């Protein structure tokens, strides 16, 4: 019979994570954009979706 | 932005074009064709706007300045914030009812006396913007009539510190002191930070003017000084020459060293102006144009 594909994935036991560093690479406890002069003197609300 | 309020009264109630009803000497100046710029400009107007000016100039009209003299008062009251700006359309709606109710020869000449001292005797308002005894001299001369003049150690440098503090609130038009609660304060600027608790500073400095401390003691005054007293001595530092408290009092370890700390930043800001302008002269990451810059200067 003719047929169309349908692919998903499956992940369990763990959760996604998005690191705050610039290249999204974990190079320490603090991050690159973390110890910036920005975000450590100023405040920033965020408006996720 | 303006200096005088009656000029704005002469800008909101006078005709912009020259009329012989109010400015005859300029309206007759152009009828006889005697003017530097554009002399021949009145013959070539027709019989409409000749006779509507040439009749009214050789016999003027007789208008009423009652509606104009009050705007030289109502403006002069709202310049000095006596009335809200949302409100001057009511008081001119009430003063014009007033001076037309009780009108006389006198009141028309009594308003005219009052549109002169809001011009040349309002120079006090020009005066105490400079001498600032709004809240800096006569509000601090109550403070100097509050402190005790009998200090046991250091009788002479006590009355030279406050002699240099009265000069601080005098050479600065923005700074002012005031009575809020049972204690006096002192802010270095309106819309300003760095409020010193002036009562809780001279009470900390009382019993402190004579110490003769050595030069190997730094971290003791956490239980002896107070950081606002440490900030009041920062605000007295640029107006304190080297002859006030000479060398060897502990304030000589403080006031002289605070001038050196100000003396660092008043030439390192010029260094900081150079570094932030050569990051775009060669090409540098502007995120990393301030992290290593401040660490070299702190």
């Amino acid at each position: 019979v003719p047929s169309l594909t349908q692919k998903k994935f499956l992940c369990d036991r763990t959760m996604w994570r998005i690191p705050f560093s610039s290249n999204f690479m974990s190079m320490g406890a603090l991050t690159d954009l973390g110890q910036n002069m920005l975000y450590a003197n100023s405040a920033h609300a965020l408006d996720m979706t | 932005q303006q200096v005088d309020p009656a000029m704005l009264a002469a800008l909101q109630s006078q005709p912009s074009g020259v009329t012989p009803s109010d400015d005859w000497a300029a309206a007759m100046d152009r009828i006889l064709a005697l003017t530097t710029r554009n002399p021949e400009a009145f013959r070539q107007q027709p019989q409409a706007n000749r006779f509507s000016a040439i009749l009214e100039a050789v016999v003027p009209s007789r208008t009423n300045p009652t509606h104009e003299k009050v705007l030289a008062i109502v403006n002069a009251l709202t310049e000095s914030k006596a009335i809200r700006k949302d409100e001057a359309g009511l008081i001119y709606n009430a003063l014009l009812e007033r001076v037309a109710r009780y009108n006389s020869t006198n009141v028309q000449a009594n308003l005219d006396r009052l549109t002169t001292d809001v011009r040349e005797a309002v120079a006090q308002r020009e005066r105490f913007m400079h001498d600032t005894n709004l809240g800096s001299q006569v509000a601090l001369n109550a403070f100097l009539s509050t402190l005790p003049a009998n200090v046991p150690r250091g009788q002479e440098d006590y009355v030279s510190f406050i002699s240099a503090l009265r000069l601080l609130v005098a050479e600065v038009p923005q700074s002012e002191v005031y009575q809020s609660g049972p204690d006096y304060f002192f802010q270095t600027s309106r819309q300003g930070l760095q409020t010193v608790n002036l009562t809780q500073a001279f009470k900390n400095l009382q019993g402190m003017w004579g110490v003769r401390a050595p030069v190997g003691d730094r971290a003791t005054i956490s239980s002896l000084l107070t950081p606002n007293t440490r900030l009041l001595l920062l605000l007295i530092a640029p107006f304190t020459n080297s002859s006030t408290i000479s060398r060897d009092s502990y304030l000589g370890h403080l006031i002289t060293l605070y001038r050196e700390a100000i003396g660092q930043t008043q030439v390192d800001e010029q260094t900081f102006q150079e570094i932030t302008s050569v990051s775009r002269a060669l090409g540098q990451q502007d995120t990393g144009s301030l992290e290593a810059t401040l660490n070299f200067l702190l």
